[PDB]
């Protein structure tokens, strides 16, 4: 057992075109009814006389798993080194897919979606503007602490809560590659909901919405000791990149822009652009 | 413990892949299945409907 | 359009010349103002390139007793648009007659020197024209509306795909949600 | 059911939804023509498709007190697509034909149309010993009047509709290939005729195969209604069209 | 012997009693489109016959003086036959072909023609950074001159003949197809071109498949006779040409 | 199935030369006929007496594909950190192969292309010269992305369309190796071509040449969140190296220098250098 | 799943190679092949000319 060889999923090429000659009949493919809400399924040879063509092409970059299987941003924030604010030296970010208009509108798609996810994060530093910057510092070192709901949370850098023993937690230096892991399908449901018709509480009051379903947990940032004679600030970003994904129950693409983080609010749009008649082609 | 699958290539190739880490969801994507069917979108009907037959 | 609905909506008379344009529009699936936002065209602006063929299928609201038939032509690439009735018969097309079927389907050809096009269309990689006529005209009997309407569904066929994934330029933001 | 008819030729269809059979000549379908009744040496032209295809002849008003109407081929067709440069462009030329008449109307509509295509259809002059120029009974696809009283100019045929133009009872035309277009219980009429002539081929300029009559033997009638005529259609499309005798363009 | 050639396409006939092998190409002879690697889905037309045949393009006069002449292909046959009317009528085309330069002299001339066939021969303009409108490179089958001294007018394409208007050494032309008319020992040269394209079809009006060009590398002379000039002839014949995507027409 | 063992390719060695011996027939090799367009295949056994030899030589570094396969620049540009031009702070490049001297000479001997693609990129940075310039900055990041035809376009730095959910994108650190990826054959044809002798409109109008058929998209590149008190200058090299190539339709090399990166214009060109008379030799 | 060829050397040995990647565009140069034929540019003519008899 040195080798699987694991069987090959063989090509699945489109359908090909077969030759169609001169036809006078009472069948009728081109007639149809839409009210059954039944799509046709007549092909150009059907129609008109047609050649024989053998098409090579294939669906294969139409695929969910591709479609969706590329890393994109979902949020970014920037924290100091060395500040008078004790809020400003952190970031603590609850998790959530909707803050970044690009991926939220690929993932809205679908009603539900099951994968497994793999992030990445990207650092940067920069040296804040001053009147003196002549100061010579080693290379720092950052701190990403992952905290399930309920758990404690930190309030200040120097906090006893920065000595994970059961929060998973990456320690990460500059000039190194970005860090990654990798997260399992943690959904308490069979599946992740991205619309959620409903409310909290049982008699049909409280919060509304896909907020209420969102308890990921939150995700906090920090230089581990670095405290520099002067102001360093600091980037963090965040990419997401689903793996092993299915999907369910396809809906139209949004088409007014979004307006807030948790809410589907939004402002009535034209349906679309407009031309000078019925007629103009040009 | 290695598998060897093909690698997509009109028609004019092996690759091999193994497993470093003990939980599944470390594995690399198998974005290498192309199985699918349209009949659930395109044609929900309780009664199948000839093409050729008239819808009615 | 004051009525926003009203842009799903193509007009029809009982009383027109005898060879007379129901609509026009260019085939430009991702691109023209047209298909821009149908459920076709939203899936195509995620690509570059895109190839098949594609089907229109339209439908006949008016009244039971109303009847007409019409002409629907698709004109391939060229120097100019057909302008009559004589020039569009010319390229492939469909006469289409109302009856107990309320609806026909009109199946646009692949048909292009290149495998595939671009999304962004330009002169390079033009597809042609679609364009609907009167062919007979349309008759009611006394006591029925003197209007009607039809609508068009665009789908594609089975030979249909698409390639090159790209981030589609309808929606985008300014600030941090 | 078998009122519904579906006709395929080339790139174009023709639907109608509410028809009678399709009249098919004498009983003979358009066919090549064989080795062994050919005369010509040289190697024909078989331009299928390009030919063979349906082609629009403009459309006429049926008012109440319209008499008829005629066409000739293959003249009708002489600058009609692909067909009018193959038929310039030759010596020889041979073809069978396909006729749809389209002519809808509502349930309270009345009236009825004889379709008949009469082959070898030679008509005299309006004044007997008098000759008229081409131009009084073909000038390409547009239609031709028949005149319910005796025609009394001297430059174009006798319209007398019950003779005709050809000297016989117009209700013995029944005799050609026909149909009826009955308001009641019709919409078109098609009719498949071949190729018939003494000849194995002839010249399609020179020549008159056969002639189109649309005559209404019951007027037509209607009453409160906003609709004031009812279009009348005609589309042909040649079949199994073969080319002989290439020579430069007439 | 093999100094004597006879080719026949559709119903004009060639016979040259003096010329060298024909040239194929790449080694490929035209044919018809694949049913594996088509990509229109509709039926095509291939009207042989009609269209493969031979086509006399115009006539040149060779001087003393002559620099060279050029053609663009298809462009140049547009208006020529039953084959400019298919080109119009359709989207799409495909089409080899059987080129044939006829160029005959006593035995007391003197002279060398290059005969070749450049795909894809792009030439810029007179004025760097200067485009010209689609009538200084191609206008039917007029033929084009070279210039031996470079072109200044702004509105045309450079005609530097020993740059070809191509940016390349002339005499490195010889990769390309090509044959040699040498007085001495040859009358005609004989080019089968194969179709060659990046795609199974293009439009013929909107791309230029293949130029042709005629090169005198050593320049005519004669002494002491009545005849003042050689008359060069170009005759060309599609191949196994097919249309697709009907239209109306351009 | 722990082995495969490709068989060998056979190395191709070079025809050998015969003995030959003297000869008086009538037979005459030598004598030919360039007319027919047909180049002679004689060899020098034909003419002289000549001994036997054995050629090892091999032609292996003269195929297309080892020709071809070397990385080569094709664009380089700069941009700034730091400035009060927003157009200054970022690069946008629509890609091409004609900026790049001896890389379009290359690829301009053949008339269609067939190959994938690997591209390197080299990125730099440097310290703008100042009056004051005594500053500690950490490590910079750099982020590179790739839009096809059609997407949205940045229109600054800190523009939302950085936040890639479908175009991919490259996050790199300064001190490592250089970035690398490779693209597949993603020509709407069945080939690159080089050359395109005709127009856009089917009037023959509008744009002329190889110009209509570039619509590969763009790239563009920017400093993710460095942001330095003084301006810091950063230049980037994109190399692209052709793999399993496939070429037709040989044509000339180019003479005449280039002069236009997207036209074909040129100047009149001497064939060649001259010397004194028909006779030299020194 | 491995490949084992020779490797380029007069008349004076192998090589192991896997793939890691399941697109087949991340393989390495195929820079091994050495098939060739010039009668394509060299005798395009349509009858074959033999170099001993004469050209015509
Ligand atoms: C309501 N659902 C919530 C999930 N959302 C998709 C989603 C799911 C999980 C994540 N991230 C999971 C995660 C992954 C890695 C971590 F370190 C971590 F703290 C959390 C992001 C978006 C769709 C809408
Ligand atoms: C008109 N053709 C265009 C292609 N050109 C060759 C060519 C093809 C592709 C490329 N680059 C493809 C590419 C590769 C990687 C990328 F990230 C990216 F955005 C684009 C460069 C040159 C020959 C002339």
């Amino acid at each position: 057992g040195d080798v699987e060889e694991a069987i090959e999923r063989a090509v699945v090429h489109v359908a090909d075109t077969m030759r169609s000659g001169p036809s006078n009949s009472a069948s009728v493919p081109a007639l149809t009814a839409v009210e059954t809400g039944h799509t046709s399924q007549v092909t150009p040879s059907d129609t008109m006389q047609t050649r024989h063509v053998k098409n090579y092409h294939s669906r294969s970059e139409s695929t969910v798993e591709n479609f969706l299987g590329r890393s994109a941003c979902v949020y970014m924030e920037e924290y100091k080194t060395t500040d008078n604010d004790v809020n400003k030296k952190f970031v603590a970010w609850p998790i959530n897919t909707k803050q970044m208009v690009q991926m939220r509108r690929k993932l809205e798609m679908f009603t539900y979606l099951r994968f497994d996810m793999e992030v990445t994060f990207v650092i940067t530093s920069r040296q804040d503007p001053g009147t003196t910057l002549a100061q010579d510092m080693p290379v720092l070192t950052h701190q990403i602490m992952y905290v399930p709901p309920g758990g404690p949370i930190p309030a200040k850098v120097d906090d006893y809560a920065w000595q994970t023993s059961t929060n998973p937690s990456i320690f990460w230096t500059e000039g190194n590659a970005p860090a990654r892991m990798s997260i399992p399908f943690i959904s308490i449901g069979n599946a992740y909901s991205n619309f959620y018709d409903g409310w909290s509480n049982f008699d049909q009051r409280g919060s509304y919405g896909y907020n209420t379903l969102n308890n990921l947990g939150h995700i906090y940032v920090r230089h581990v000791s670095g405290s520099s004679p002067h102001p360093i600030t600091s980037t963090i970003r965040v990419y997401f990149k689903p793996k092993h994904t299915r999907a369910w129950v396809p809906r139209p693409p949004r088409l007014c822009q979004y307006k807030k983080a948790f809410s589907v609010d939004f402002t009535p749009t034209p349906i679309t652009d407009t031309r000078k008649d019925i007629n103009t082609v040009t | 413990g290695a598998q060897v699958s093909t690698q997509k290539t009109a028609h004019e190739i092996h690759y091999t892949n193994i497993n470093y880490y003990k939980d599944a969801a470390s594995n690399s994507a198998n974005r290498q299945d192309f199985t699918q069917d349209p009949s659930k979108f395109t044609e929900p009907v309780k009664d199948v409907m000839i093409k050729s037959l008239p819808a009615l | 359009t004051t009525d926003q609905m009203e842009m799903f909506r193509i007009p029809v008379t009982i009383n027109a010349p005898l060879q007379q344009q129901v609509f026009g529009l260019r085939l430009q699936p991702g691109l023209d103002s047209v298909f821009k936002h149908t459920l076709l065209g939203e899936i195509l602006n995620y690509y570059a390139h895109w190839s098949g063929s594609m089907k229109l299928t339209f439908v006949f609201c008016g009244s039971a007793m109303a009847t007409g038939k019409f002409l629907i032509a698709y004109s391939p690439p060229g120097a100019n648009p057909p302008k009559t009735r004589k020039d569009a018969m010319l390229g492939t097309h469909i006469i289409w007659d109302i009856g107990l079927q309320s609806s026909c389907v009109l199946c646009v050809p692949w048909i292009s020197q290149t495998h595939y096009r671009l999304v962004q269309q330009d002169e390079y990689t033009s597809a042609g024209y679609v364009t609907c006529w009167y062919q007979t005209g349309m008759i009611v009997p006394p006591g029925t509306p003197n209007s009607s309407s039809i609508m068009c569904f665009a789908s594609a066929c089975n030979d249909f795909s698409v390639r090159m994934l790209r981030d589609t330029p309808f929606i985008s933001q300014d600030n941090k949600l | 059911s078998d009122r519904v008819r579906s006709i395929t030729l080339g790139n174009s269809t023709i639907t109608t939804q509410e028809c009678a059979n399709v009249v098919v000549g004498y009983g003979r379908w358009p066919t090549y023509l064989r080795d062994d009744e050919a005369t010509a040496e040289d190697q024909p032209t078989q331009p299928d498709v390009a030919t063979c295809r349906f082609y629009t002849l403009d459309s006429i008003k049926w008012e109440k007190g319209s008499v008829g109407w005629w066409w000739k081929f293959p003249e009708a067709l002489s600058d009609m697509g692909l067909f009018g440069q193959n038929m310039q462009y030759h010596y020889l030329g041979r073809a069978g034909y396909t006729i749809h008449v389209q002519c809808n109307a509502s349930k309270f509509h009345q009236g009825c149309l004889l379709v008949v295509c009469v082959p070898e259809a030679e008509m005299g002059g309006a004044v007997v010993g008098q000759a008229f120029s081409a131009t009084a009974m073909a000038n390409g696809d547009k239609a031709y009047e028949f005149t319910s009283a005796t025609q009394s100019d001297q430059t174009k045929v006798q319209t007398a509709i019950h003779n005709a133009g050809m000297g016989v009872g117009v209700g013995n035309l029944t005799i050609y290939p026909h149909q009826w277009i009955n308001l009641r219980t019709n919409n078109s009429a098609t009719i498949v005729m071949p190729y018939i002539n003494s000849v194995p081929m002839d010249n399609m300029f020179r020549h008159y195969n056969f002639t189109l009559m649309v005559i209404p033997f019951v007027k037509l009638d209607y009453a409160d209604t906003a609709s004031t005529y009812v279009p009348i259609t005609v589309t042909v499309a040649p079949m199994c069209a073969e080319y002989n005798g290439l020579r430069l363009a007439q």
